[PDB]
């Protein structure tokens, strides 16, 4: 997460300053709160998910279960 | 007048879903008026039109356009959202949501649509959670109108169910084992790949593949005295759409094979017509392709020892016929829809 | 000093049985001398070379001329007569026949191999008739010296005896159902095609296809207890080699999943040991190629359902692995020839 | 004033004959009356009925006794002598024979039906010997109705050959190579097994199979300005269906791409309507089963070097695409039955 | 002294790549010491040691924990991060990374790899862009140390610029096209599914399957005469592994099928030893599984018309040959590191 | 001898009949009544060639029986 924290830091910066020029009720900061939010949420995911000693590669298949190495097709 | 349909999840259930569609559209109370899927138009009506199982496509003309999907004239609305929250089930006046992606299973992950504004949705799999789940033939008369997120089970419980219920009534089930031989299907890697089962990671087309199956123990959740009394497990074997499943059943009424086979022929001309099938016949896995039955029994190979255990064998169509299953499914939602 | 063998039908079971002795030539009571097959040296020689299941042959030099192959300076001398009453079985001095050809498998068939000088033959197949018939590892110490034609049994017989042997002394089989999801053999057309049996008549590599067997009736030949207890069918599914057989028994103590994989185990380490091996790898077929076992438990896949219906599935080369039996019975004669 | 026709060989190109034939039935100037075969007819009518290539003929019923196959009513005699001498065509009042068992392709074995009653014989392959060859479309019109042994030349040969008349009258072909991709054939073996050819030998469906074939040369046969010009190869892969033509030429009037599809095209709308086919679609081998053109230019692959360097890509179905001209040069004798 | 080896991407080459160092361990100044991969270090070391192409690795022991894989107890760390900049390659002292994700192939994407710590980058695939290209054998002497990201070219490229290198110094190449009959990949799908290519889309086990391809035009990046000259095709088929490219050229000098061969034995014999492999033999796809060379000629398929159109036919296996290659570039930069 | 030539015929006109007329259909019912009439007489009076042919060839591609 000390990668994904960086990218927290970095997008809490920009969307207060979005924020605060754009309009506090605007679109680019709605936005750019959903970016924060987003990654913050995931932060809890990816948190939560260490503490059940579950891989990243778990990880991944939770956030794509679309993807070619995730799907379980119960015939 | 005419219940709206959307596909989310343009895949091989979801196009075979669609082409049944266009083969019996004139007796059917559904219009399908809208598709999302991972891919544009473009590539969405190529894929309807060619398919390497079905072939072409020619009772109506399919173009498509940066929008639209056209089959003979009638238009089909596309759109490309992962996120079913933002689907435009809203504008687009969806009634009835066909969840083929796989991967909206849960009730969680279903009723996204209806935020996105659809009434009901048919998940083409089993549910994840106490979804209802209904078999056509076994037990969709029970189907309450007041129900918005409903599974039509797995291919393999729509072909077991259906002979196990005859079986059952005939012979009483006490236990049941299933071996479904079964085609491969997309989510096997087609060369040895990363996956999160060991089994599936391995070239589909190379292998016999065992994989641990809900669908035997999933007939107990429409034959409920059943529940818990059947279990099973799946081989997949490099064909890519047609299999069969292998039933062993220990039965409280003893009988001998002839008897079995009278039993399921019987049913199968009364009260499971449409449903299940009976053949004398030895034909093998390529002449089953686009049967519209659940269940073929294949008689020939039916047995019997010691008056009390029974095999029986039973083919299926699992891409043509669940789907057909899916269709059905559907008119009776809309049939009685409230 | 050796037993003088020659192989009669170099096909899959006569070539594969030939590198399995090249590779044990070592510590081996056989010589192979001689080869009858419908082609030629030349032609028979590239074959053993080059398999497209077992790849090249790496141990020895593969070399032939117009009367003999040789593999590794090792002279076989080869003969090309369908009719075994021709061969010069006398004059090679050959005690024991491999009968490979899956054409002589009666005793009357069998016998003009005697007729034509050698003393003992082993079929690679069930006999037809009274003969008897041994699967190593369950009862092929009953040989006795004075018979000299035998059969080994066939691959799914092999196969599934040692497992139906552990289950029946620790847990009582009353009955028993199986069903082999095989690799396609050289009796299925390649397309569709005249033949006697309607099933195998269809493409092999396109389809399922049923077949009746005698393979889980033969079970009670090895094991007499359970003669008339068993029975089966064979799917032929679109793989070139390794099988895999699922049985399910009734049986007489109660029990559980982890109780029948405990006891097969314990077999595969003691009474069953080259036998039987005990897998818990979620393995698929491409991974017993050459596997030198009779039988792989796939642990994972046991299931028992109210104590008494038990579900055991196992893997088994049915070239490689069987070829290894072959080899082992003759070994067994040899070491008791009379 | 119909020409009877018996069908010797009812395989592959015997059964998708007789099913174009059938097909074509309301327009023919051929009443099939009969067929020989080493199946009796209760074989021989499960397999025209279940094809697993062509799917279960659906315009009429199918059935046999021990005498005859009959298709919708019609009555086909049928009989088993493998050797043509000995077969009732006087008796028959065979005019026709289609010869397809693939092993009278000689004019000494494929006169043997003349001696047994019949009057002109049709072999579906490349002949041996001095026999005229026709490609329908390239030089059908030169047949003398006064000639009683023909060929209807190869699959490859009928794909091949109207595209080099239309590139040779076009630009002028100087030189041209081929490597037809392939379909496995019943030439070929399921598993390792002995072969005249020592690559046809090979497992079928698990290689790339590497054969040599006349069929280039044969074009120089229909088209006489090119003998001696033209070679080429076989890659046998593992589809049961279906084939590609790859040729690269050097031609003498320098062109491009864009006007070498055009030309094929202008031609496929004219001189080669019905035989060659032009193709601007993005397809697969599985669409263009059951396509009734003898090539399918694919006109996306297209290609030529520096003017004079030409390659040019085309498909066939080499069963029924193959089967519709023997059908047409059936026809055409009838038309001209002197 | 040893260059520190990290994997990007562990997939079908990143683990033939893998057992590639494994085997030739003893005798190399590389030292795999890191893996970047989708999945976790338990699942990969499962598929380097249970591949359905390459067999159970023999050789040394495979087992792992949460954080690494251990091969002959020598521990290789894992990660699993999809973004190449955010990889511990300075923590863990990488010099050099192997790029066969198929993802980072432009200089954009590998030099995250270098901003990560590395110090430089092999391309298991075409460079995007101005990224120098090697086929070793062909031009990999004008490697120039100082370059930071380089690229291995294709598989088909690989198997077609050697043999183009050996005719054009003896005949004089004008102009050439090429098809490659082609095992299928990981881009394909197993059934009919989404895909960017719509020929890609389609079922690969199924279908022969045509693409265009960048791999004739791409021999003119490393034989730098030759740009401009070269064209062609390819053709997916439905084999998992070993293809064959078939290639028609012009030639200044003419010349026979005689002289072709000799050339390129004696090439192979000399300055292309290992490289191209010369054979006489009749042989099949299977036989060329784990064959190190680049191209293997098959010699019997040599043909020339007119003197200047020639045909040569080479195998290759596209997965272990091709990786070989990629050890061998890397194995240069390491003898010429800075 | 001559009286199977009549069976033989009633035969094929009870497959053309059934065939075209439906199994159900009187017309099937009429023509196996009539070919049932005439095997009477076989009660008051074999290996097919691809038997034999079996038989001789058991190694050929049409005959093998191999149980797995
Ligand atoms: N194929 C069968 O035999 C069969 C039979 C019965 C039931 N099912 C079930 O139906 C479901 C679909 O199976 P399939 O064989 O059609 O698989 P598939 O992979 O062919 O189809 C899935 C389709 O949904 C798309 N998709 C994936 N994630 C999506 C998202 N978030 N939003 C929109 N589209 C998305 C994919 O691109 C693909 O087009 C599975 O649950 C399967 O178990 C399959
Ligand atoms: N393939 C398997 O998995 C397997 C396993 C166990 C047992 N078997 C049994 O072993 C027997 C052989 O099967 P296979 O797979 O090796 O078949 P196959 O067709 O590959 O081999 C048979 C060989 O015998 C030759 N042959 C046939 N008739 C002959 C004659 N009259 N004289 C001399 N040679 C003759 C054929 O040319 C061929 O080389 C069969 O009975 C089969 O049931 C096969
Ligand atoms: N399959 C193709 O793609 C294709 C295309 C064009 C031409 N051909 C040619 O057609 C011919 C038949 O090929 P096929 O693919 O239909 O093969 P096939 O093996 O499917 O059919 C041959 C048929 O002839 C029968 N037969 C063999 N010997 C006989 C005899 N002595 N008497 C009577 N019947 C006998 C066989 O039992 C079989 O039913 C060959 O000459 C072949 O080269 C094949
Ligand atoms: N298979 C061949 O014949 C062949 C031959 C020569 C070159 N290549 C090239 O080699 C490359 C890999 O091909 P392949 O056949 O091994 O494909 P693959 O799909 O088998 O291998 C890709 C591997 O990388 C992993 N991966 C994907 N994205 C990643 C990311 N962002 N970070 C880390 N890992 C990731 C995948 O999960 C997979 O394990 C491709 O560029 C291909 O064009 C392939």
């Amino acid at each position: 997460m000390s990668n994904l924290e960086k990218q927290i830091e970095q997008a809490r910066e920009e969307a207060h300053k979005i924020c605060d020029t754009e309009g506090a009720t605007s679109g680019q900061c709605a936005a750019a709160w959903d970016a924060l939010e987003e990654l913050q949420a995931e932060a809890a995911h990816q948190r939560a998910e260490q503490q059940d000693h579950k891989t990243s590669f778990q990880q991944y298949c939770d956030d794509n279960p679309d993807a070619a190495e995730c799907r379980i097709y119960d015939d | 007048s005419m219940v709206r349909v959307a596909i989310n999840g343009f895949g091989r259930i979801g196009r075979n879903f669609m082409r049944c569609w266009l083969q019996r559209k004139a007796n059917s109370k559904l219009e399908i008026v809208g598709i999302n899927d991972t891919s544009d138009p473009r590539t969405n009506a190529h894929l309807l039109k060619y398919d390497s199982m079905l072939g072409i496509f020619q009772d109506a003309e399919i173009t498509a356009d940066d929008d639209c999907i056209y089959a003979g004239g009638h238009a089909v609305k596309c759109v490309s959202d992962r996120n079913p929250e933002n689907l435009p089930w809203s504008a687009w006046g969806i009634d009835l949501v066909i969840e083929a992606t796989g991967v909206f299973t849960s009730r969680e992950g279903a009723s996204k649509h209806l935020s996105a504004g659809a009434k009901k949705v048919l998940i083409t799999a089993p549910g994840k959670g106490n979804i209802p789940t209904y078999v056509v033939g076994v037990n969709h008369h029970t189907y309450d109108p007041s129900e918005d997120i409903v599974s039509n089970a797995s291919c393999t419980t729509n072909c077991l169910a259906p002979i196990v219920k005859v079986l059952h009534e005939a012979f009483g089930i006490q236990q049941g084992m299933m071996t479904t031989t079964h085609s491969y299907t997309g989510d096997q890697r087609l060369l040895d790949a990363s996956h999160r089962d060991l089994r599936r990671a391995r070239a589909a087309a190379m292998n016999i593949v065992p994989t641990s199956t809900g669908a035997a123990k999933a007939v107990g959740l429409v034959i409920p005295e059943l529940q818990g009394k059947l279990n099973g497990i799946a081989l997949r074997v490099p064909t890519p759409n047609v299999s069969v499943v292998d039933f062993v059943a220990q039965v409280e009424k003893p009988t001998i094979a002839e008897q079995v086979n009278q039993v399921i022929k019987e049913a199968s001309e009364t009260t499971m017509k449409g449903i299940i099938h009976y053949s004398e016949l030895e034909l093998v896995s390529s002449d089953y392709r686009g049967h519209n039955a659940s269940s073929i029994l294949d008689a020939s190979l039916t047995m019997v020892l010691g008056g009390n255990l029974v095999k029986v064998v039973a083919w299926y169509d699992n891409e043509w016929g669940y789907s057909q299953r899916v269709l059905d499914l559907a008119e009776h939602m809309a049939a009685h829809w409230a």
